[PDB]
């Protein structure tokens, strides 16, 4: 699966939505560099409007997980 | 399935470069990160190059690091991928990719020599 396509569910845990995000990366075939850019870019953008309100509104994967 | 569709592939001697163009017209398809890549046959499609809106922050695999640059239009919804110095290394189907985006058949770069 591309990691472009790894987005929250509506009522998907923040925690779980996060694991399905690694899981999916550790499996593409990249660069850690082009990994940790799509860490950046992706993890907040594809998480659901709920979670995305809370992060945007602050940081460390461990910060965002407790603010979910 | 918003399917995206690559052009732009060819057939070029070692040195030379190509553009390639990723579009979808009549459908709403950039995301805020958009990405290209490629596979060579019975390989790993692997992951190039990436951009994001806005920032305009792009990344870039070390193996096409200096030759290739990602770019988007957003007036026109293209996305491109120049391709510069090319090595016979480079030869493979690319794919360009939205989140959420059907995958494309791809566009087929051959470098000879």
């Amino acid at each position: 699966t591309s990691i472009l396509d790894i987005r929250q569910g509506p009522k998907e845990p923040f925690r779980d939505y996060v694991d399905r995000f690694y899981k999916t990366l550790r499996a593409e075939q990249a660069s850690q560099e082009v990994k940790n850019w799509m860490t950046e870019t992706l993890l907040v953008q594809n998480a659901n409007p709920d979670c995305k309100t809370i992060l945007k509104a602050l940081a460390t994967l461990e910060e965002m997980m407790t603010a979910c | 399935q918003v399917q995206l569709v690559e052009s732009g592939g060819g057939l070029v001697q070692a040195g030379g470069s190509l553009r390639l163009s990723c579009a979808a017209s009549g459908s709403f398809f950039m995301s805020n990160v958009m990405a290209w890549y490629r596979q060579a046959p019975g390989k790993a499609r692997e992951l190039i190059a990436a951009i994001r809106g806005g920032d305009m922050s792009t990344v870039y695999d070390d193996s096409v690091k200096g030759r290739f640059t990602i770019t988007r239009d957003d007036d026109k919804n293209i996305l491109y991928l120049q391709m510069n110095d090319l090595k016979p290394e480079d030869t493979a189907m690319y794919y360009c990719k939205a989140s959420g985006s059907s995958w494309g058949q791809g566009t087929q770069v051959t470098v000879s020599s």
